[PDB]
């Protein structure tokens, strides 16, 4: 949940 | 907000492992909006994002950091400023910079994409 | 009506800074605003950036008859109608060697059409990097 993450919307 | 110098770190990070490891999954990080600059024109959006990346025929690429600067800026965004040397499908290490624009993606907490992204050899 | 190329902005825009880098440094500070972010080695290899109008303007004079060679020059557009540059050339300050140097502006909208003012300014010599 806290993880920074990155993916497109 | 997590620390914009947080996300600047993951996020490079996260990066070129990918072009090290799978550049055939790189397109995941890219909005339908995002430019990929690799002068050279922008292709735009996931699917021609892809195409480029694959075209670059990414082969063995190791990666050394020597600075990164990531500061908040508009939208609750990061740019990132990476200074580096890439050497590729074993050339030799090569200068460069890459700018980022990290976006929020919106509907989940902690997650970017990448809006902007630049790339340009010195040499 | 028809709206500026970003990479004209851009260009434009370095013509202006790196011009006033000789003008009036002093001056500079107008350029920003108060979420502004600027820096241009101290103690630790590369020094932190300050923010905000006030704290860039000590933060210019702490350093410039500055000559600028821009090499390269390539801009975009980005989130709320703003400018991403990437500047990437040479400086030499009062007379001395042409230094290398890797640059990002991130420029926005003042909301005076065609007005923008600098979000960030991220500057590097690159000897005291590489």
């Amino acid at each position: 949940a806290l993880r920074i993450t990155f993916g497109g919307p | 907000k997590p620390s914009p110098l947080l996300v600047g770190r993951e996020f490079v990070r996260q990066y070129y492992t990918l072009l090290n490891q799978a550049p055939d999954m790189l397109h995941r990080f890219y909005g339908k909006n995002s430019s990929y600059v690799h002068p050279a024109d922008a292709v735009y959006g996931q699917k021609e994002i892809h195409r480029k990346v694959m075209s670059q025929n990414f082969t063995n690429c190791h990666t050394k950091i020597r600075h990164v600067d990531a500061h908040a800026t508009l939208n609750d965004g990061v740019v990132v400023q990476v200074m580096g040397l890439l050497s590729n499908n074993n050339q030799a290490l090569r200068r460069f910079m890459q700018t980022f624009v990290l976006a929020p993606e919106g509907s989940v907490a902690n997650k970017f994409y990448v809006h902007n992204d630049i790339f340009r050899y010195q040499d």
